[PDB]
């Protein structure tokens, strides 16, 4: 109807304002986003603060996460817990390349902003 | 970056605006949130600010799952 | 407090992303309002609507009228009325640079647009 | 030049919102009015149309007289 034209012009000129922003961190997290890595919570900006986060498959996993560290929105996050999609724990070293096809994706990341 | 600062600026109040479409006002707490971060990156002091603050207001957005495509 | 500062920065942002849009039509409303030559109605945009507007002093009037004929936000629109400060109609032979002294400033004039944009 | 287009549209969404907190009344003719304008700018296709109605709608905001100062805004 004509609130939808108007909400999808609306949007539309959302991004494209958002891309030529071409801000680091933005850009992060909208091109995650797309990729179907996107935050549960409010993206915190304090030392400490909780975020989750799915994941979606195995080379987002490869591409955010290094060790216990997950980068995210121009930052670092302290991981704390993985959950499968039954919400059982997941240890990372079962997250791999061979082994990540007997995993239960999507995952869900835990972790606390660092620095 | 003053001109990135005003188009920034722009750029907070149509998120806002995006967020009040899909109906995020009738939860009371959110929206104060969402205004609360729309209010700061209007008065921010340097494009630093503005853009971390921005991070958090779109991501508002980018959690709703479903209410809008962003792949589009 | 905060929201009437929140509106000022809101209000300033606006008017430097018209300034950066660089248009003829928004800058000629937006630099005679600075002047004091502002709509008193919404600027309408069909051939034959009606307006009203500020003309503030001579200088404007001769920047912007000649004859029966408007030139305000890229458009000409024709003129209905002149009235000055006292409410008194101002026919348009009155309003010359040698008669001009003598009106009563500001004027209002109500106009009708020249053709559709 | 369609390179300016999401500018004014961003534009056109600050302008209503100005024009919402000077408390232009939600049920009066001209909140519709501006509403509609709005919508059209957003709905554009060309910037000749946007312009022309960014006009219309700027001019609202021009007509409220001391609502706001814009010399001030403008320095």
């Amino acid at each position: 109807d004509k609130r939808a034209k108007v909400t999808s012009a609306m949007q539309t000129m959302l991004f494209t304002m958002l891309r030529k922003l071409d801000n680091d961190a933005l850009n992060n997290i909208i091109n995650n986003a797309r990729d179907g890595c996107v935050p549960l919570n409010i993206i915190p900006l304090t030392t400490a603060a909780k975020l989750m986060v799915v994941i979606p498959d195995y080379n987002t996993y490869k591409n955010t996460c290094d060790g216990t560290t997950f980068t995210y929105a121009s930052a670092l996050w302290e991981i704390q817990q993985v959950v499968d999609a039954d919400s059982k724990i997941v240890q990372l070293s079962e997250i791999s390349m061979d082994n990540s096809p007997n995993l239960a994706w999507p995952l869900i990341v835990t972790a606390l902003r660092a620095n | 970056n003053a001109s990135k600062m005003s188009d920034v600026k722009c750029t907070s109040v149509v998120l806002l605006s995006v967020l009040q479409q899909l109906r995020v006002e009738s939860s009371s707490k959110l929206w104060a949130q969402c205004v609360q971060l729309h209010n700061d990156i209007l008065l921010a002091k340097d494009t630093t600010e503005a853009f971390e603050k921005m991070v958090s207001l779109l991501s508002v957005l980018l959690s709703m799952q479903g209410a809008v495509d962003i792949n589009k």
